[PDB]
């Protein structure tokens, strides 16, 4: 089902298994720098998510070294980096360093085939819409590459929902799910109803 | 306005559409800059711990396979004695590319005992010009990243990609290494003629002339001139 769906839940608890494979995921986690501890992290049931298929996990300061980790854990080689480059409304640059960039891993998971390699190139220009927002534009990046397919987001937030993606957050409004094999696979596993 | 959207349609970069007193700082690292001093070296084959003093910055350049379409594998990198010639509290900048080095390069500064604190990112434009198979995206940026041991800049580097072949790096990483103020002895390792420089020791496989004298050196840092952040 193309439309957007999401599950406000805990994903330290969700049963992800009746949420089926995706071709791409996308993390946007809360690193302990709501928070998840590194464990919990280290234990996030990532692998039932993929069979063949591309994993985006953005990371800032020591997560960049325990993302490297997790996605190795979960199965994956990181096989490219992103990089955002956060402007203001004229096109100019808003520890040790002041930072004008955040980062995205990338890995890979299984022969992934189909995708649309090299259609764009991993540096990411846009506004610095709100405060702790990561651009719209990477939706574009991963729609190019995977056109069409199921595509699932971890720790989004309710603007995060997206045709093709099935958002899963706790700030999400409840429940909104349209595709039959999952709609199934929920009441199965949840019978009343709730996490 | 979506520039990766852009890209998809005309080949300009992201990147090719960014725009643009503290002038006192680099006259003080100009004055406590050592002379230069340039020491050609088969690295390979050379023992690190002939370079003497310890010292207080290490900026690393070893000429990656990937910047060709000898070399260097991570493989022969790792292998190399950093930490012996390192100093106490000291820091490192390590030039990985793109690929592997992303990763294996934080390998290396585990290994020779740094923790990472900046992932200084070069951003290569190609307004003048509108891949590995483990490739995703078309890569366009190189990683220099920034590493401590003991315990005003940006994190970004903006110029238009070099001419094929051409392999240098962009000489700001110096601006941005110099004012930091980490002290004066400097050491760029898989340096060449070209980025010799007042204030370094370059060392590599291609100078073309050496110069330099374990013991000349050091006497810059005699007593008392030790502990200069070399901003003063
Ligand atoms: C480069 C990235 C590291 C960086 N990120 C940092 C960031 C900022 C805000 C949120 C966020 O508030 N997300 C919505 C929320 O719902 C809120 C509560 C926690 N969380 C959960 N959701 C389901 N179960 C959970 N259990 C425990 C927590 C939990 C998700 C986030 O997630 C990540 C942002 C970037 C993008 C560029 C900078």
């Amino acid at each position: 089902l193309f439309p957007p769906q999401w599950i406000c839940c805990d994903i330290r608890y969700l049963d992800v298994s009746i949420l089926g494979k995706f071709a791409v995921v996308m993390a946007d986690p809360p690193w302990d720098i709501g928070t998840l501890t590194d464990d919990e992290m280290r234990r996030l049931n990532i692998p039932v998510l993929q069979d063949d298929g591309f994993l985006f996990l953005w990371v800032t300061g020591r997560a960049m070294e325990l993302g490297r980790e997790c996605l190795n854990l979960w199965g994956y080689e990181r096989v490219d980096e992103i990089i955002w480059v956060k402007t203001n409304q004229l096109q100019r640059i808003i520890h040790w360093l002041n930072h004008g960039k955040e980062h995205c891993l990338v890995g890979v998971k299984g022969n992934p085939q189909g995708f649309n390699q090299g259609l764009d190139c991993d540096v990411i220009v846009a506004e610095v819409r709100s405060t702790s927002h990561k651009p719209d534009e990477i939706y574009g990046m991963i729609e190019r590459l995977s056109p069409g397919t199921r595509k699932i987001e971890l720790f989004g937030r309710p603007h995060n929902v997206q045709p093709n993606w099935i958002t899963l957050g706790n700030q999400l409004d409840g429940i909104h799910l349209l595709d039959p094999d999952v709609v199934a696979r929920f009441k199965q596993r949840y019978p009343d109803g709730i996490i | 306005n979506d520039y990766c959207q852009h890209f998809v349609d005309t080949g300009h970069r992201p990147q090719n559409f960014i725009r643009d007193l503290i002038r006192l700082k680099d006259e003080l690292i100009a004055k406590s800059n050592t002379p230069p001093m340039y020491l050609q070296a088969d690295i390979e084959a050379f023992d690190i711990r002939e370079l003497t003093p310890k010292f207080d910055v290490i900026l690393l350049e070893p000429p990656l396979e990937e910047y060709y379409r000898k070399c260097w594998t991570w493989d022969d990198i790792m292998k190399l004695e950093i930490d012996e010639i390192a100093a106490p509290r000291s820091f490192i900048f390590l030039w990985c590319g793109s690929g592997e080095g992303l990763d294996l390069g934080r390998v290396c500064l585990r290994k020779w005992g740094y923790r990472r604190c900046e992932d200084i990112c070069w951003i290569k434009t190609n307004k003048n010009n509108p891949l590995d198979p483990k490739a995703v995206f078309q890569r366009t940026k190189e990683h220099c990243l920034m590493g401590i041991k003991g315990t005003v800049d940006i994190d970004l580097i903006i110029t238009e990609e070099p001419e094929i072949g051409n392999i240098e790096k962009p000489v700001e990483i110096f601006h941005i290494i110099e004012h930091f103020c980490l002290g004066r002895r400097r050491l760029h390792l898989f340096g060449r003629d070209s980025t010799i420089r007042p204030g370094w020791l370059t060392v590599g496989p291609t100078l073309t002339n050496s110069n330099y004298n374990a013991e000349t050196y050091a006497s810059y840092f005699s007593a008392p001139n030790s502990y200069l952040t070399g901003c003063t």
